[PDB]
C-alpha cells in the first residue's frame, strides 16, 4: 500500500484498474485513497555449469 | 387551501427528440482511462421526450406514470420548480414520498398524505414570500422523513431564457430509490439542447415502496388573489429503458461519452469492437 | 547429474508480514437482540421484513 494520487470523486470509493482490480482504495476512518500494489512474484531459476 | 385551479390549458403531449444527456455514473467504483460496457437502465438516444409547460399560459400538474425510473430535466432561470411526489396510487391510502426544496430545505417525507389533486407552492410576487401551501392537507402513519440542510432556495420571478438545467435520475431499484443528478448552467431559448451529462449519484434512498406513479411540485407566482399566476418554466420527462451502453473513462475517472449499442448498427459494431 | 545448461526450477514468493485491517467506525449495538427477544412474533402471513 502507497498513497493514491489518481483524482477521485467523493462518491467514489474503491478504485479500480483495467481488470477491475481495486489498485485504489479508500480508507474507511481517513478517507485517503491508497494505491495498491502487487507482491514481488518471480521465477527461481538455477544457472549451473 | 388544497386550492384546485379551473380551466388550465392541456399539455398536449408535445414530444420531442431526446440526445446524449440522461447518462448517469452506474456506480461508486473508480475507473480512469478506460472503455467498457454495461448493461442498466438509461435513457436512449433521439428518443421522444414528453415536454410538460408550466409558462402560463398552460399548467399541469398530471399524475405521470412512474416506469423504471425516469429522468426528469428542468429548464427554468426562476427556480419554480420545487420538488416531485412519488407513490403508487397516492390517494390517502398507499404509501407515497415527497421530497422538495419547499421554502429553505430539502424535505424527504414517506408518509400516507391526503394529496391535494393540486399541489401547488404560493410565491408571492414582489414580495418574494411563500404563504403557506398544502402539499399534504394532513399526515398520518408516516414512516420516513429526512430533513436535509437548509439552504437560501431563490424563489423571485427573473425574465430570460430558462438560464439553469436541473437534470435528475431516479431509479426504483428494489426499494431504494436511487437518485443521480446533475446541472447544466447553459440557457436555451425553447429547446432541450443536444449534449452528454454524467449524473453524479446523490441518495440512495431506502422508501421500500412500489412507486406507479409521480407528479412535479411547481409553485404559484400569482400577482394578485386567486388569480393563479405562474412564470416562464418547462420541463422534460423521458422514461428509462433496459439497453446497454458504452462508456469512456478519462484519466480523471470522470464519463466523458457513451454509445448506446441498440441505436445503429454502426453502434452496434462500435460495441462489438469496444472501440470508439 | 546435471549437464550444463540454465534450468527453472522454482517460483519465488514473498509472504505477508502483517495485517491492515480498517473497517468504519459504527459502534452501536445492533438491535438482533430486540428483534430475537421480540415479545410478540407476528404471524407467518403477516410475516415483516
Ligand atoms: C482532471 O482534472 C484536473 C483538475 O480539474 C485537471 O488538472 C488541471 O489541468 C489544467 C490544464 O492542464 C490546469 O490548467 C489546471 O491547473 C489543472 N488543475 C489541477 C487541480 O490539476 C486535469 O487536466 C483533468 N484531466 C483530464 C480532464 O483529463
Ligand atoms: C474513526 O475513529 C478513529 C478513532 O477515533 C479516528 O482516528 C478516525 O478519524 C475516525 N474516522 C472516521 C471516518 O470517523
Ligand atoms: C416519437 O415521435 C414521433 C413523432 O412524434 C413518432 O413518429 C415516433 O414513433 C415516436 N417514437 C416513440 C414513441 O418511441
Ligand atoms: C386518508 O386515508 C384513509 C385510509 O388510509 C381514508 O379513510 C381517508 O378517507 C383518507 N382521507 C381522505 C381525505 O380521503
Ligand atoms: C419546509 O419543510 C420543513 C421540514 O419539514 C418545515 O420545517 C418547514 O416549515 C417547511 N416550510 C414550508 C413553507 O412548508
Ligand atoms: C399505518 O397506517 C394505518 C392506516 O393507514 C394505521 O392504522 C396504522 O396505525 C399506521 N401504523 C403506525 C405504526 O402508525
Ligand atoms: C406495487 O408493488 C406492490 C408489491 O409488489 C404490489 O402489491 C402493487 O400491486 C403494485 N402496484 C401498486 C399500484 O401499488
Amino acid at each position: 500500500l502507497t498513497p493514491s494520487s489518481k483524482r477521485f470523486q467523493p462518491f467514489q470509493q474503491f478504485g479500480r484498474d483495467v481488470s477491475d482490480f481495486t489498485d485504489s482504495v479508500r480508507d474507511p476512518k481517513t478517507s485517503e485513497i491508497l494505491d495498491i500494489s502487487p507482491c514481488s512474484f518471480g521465477g527461481v531459476s538455477v544457472i549451473t555449469p | 387551501k388544497c386550492l384546485d385551479f379551473d380551466d388550465r390549458t392541456p399539455p398536449a403531449n408535445t414530444q420531442f427528440l431526446s440526445s446524449h444527456r440522461g447518462v448517469y455514473y452506474p456506480d461508486d467504483i473508480f475507473r480512469s482511462n478506460v472503455l467498457h460496457l454495461v448493461q442498466d437502465h438509461f435513457l436512449p438516444f433521439d428518443s421522444n421526450v414528453t415536454r410538460f409547460i408550466t409558462f402560463g399560459l398552460n399548467f399541469d400538474n398530471p399524475i405521470i406514470p412512474f416506469k423504471d425510473g425516469i429522468y426528469f430535466a428542468a429548464t427554468e432561470k426562476s427556480n419554480v420548480i420545487r420538488g416531485w411526489v412519488f407513490g403508487s396510487t397516492m390517494n390517502n391510502k398507499s404509501q407515497s414520498v415527497i421530497i422538495m426544496n419547499n421554502s429553505t430545505n430539502l424535505v424527504i417525507r414517506a408518509c400516507n398524505f391526503e394529496l391535494c389533486d393540486n399541489p401547488f407552492f404560493v410565491v408571492l410576487k414582489s414580495n418574494n414570500t411563500q404563504i403557506p401551501s398544502y402539499i399534504f392537507n394532513n399526515a398520518f402513519n408516516c414512516t420516513f422523513e429526512y430533513v436535509s440542510k437548509d439552504f437560501n432556495l431563490d424563489l423571485g420571478e427573473k425574465p430570460g431564457n430558462f438560464k439553469d438545467l436541473r437534470e435528475f435520475v431516479f431509479r426504483n431499484k428494489d426499494g431504494f430509490l436511487h437518485v443521480y443528478s446533475g446541472y447544466q448552467p447553459i440557457s436555451a431559448a425553447s429547446g432541450l439542447p443536444t449534449g452528454f451529462n454524467a449524473l453524479k449519484p446523490i441518495f440512495k434512498l431506502p422508501l421500500g415502496i412500489n412507486i406507479t406513479n409521480f407528479r412535479t411540485l411547481l409553485t404559484a407566482f400569482p400577482p394578485r388573489p386567486d388569480y393563479w399566476g405562474t412564470s416562464a418554466a418547462a420541463y422534460f420527462v423521458g422514461y428509462l429503458k433496459p439497453t446497454t451502453f458504452m462508456l469512456k473513462y478519462d484519466e480523471n475517472g470522470t464519463i466523458t461519452d457513451a454509445v448506446d449499442c441498440s441505436q445503429n448498427p454502426l453502434a452496434e459494431l462500435k460495441c462489438s469492437v469496444k472501440s470508439f | 547429474e546435471i549437464d550444463k545448461g540454465i534450468y527453472q526450477t522454482s517460483n519465488f514468493r514473498v509472504a505477508p508480514s502483517k495485517e491492515v485491517v480498517r473497517f468504519p467506525n459504527i459502534t452501536n449495538l445492533c438491535p438482533f437482540g430486540e428483534v430475537f427477544n421480540a415479545t410478540t412474533f407476528p404471524s407467518v402471513y403477516a410475516w415483516e421484513r
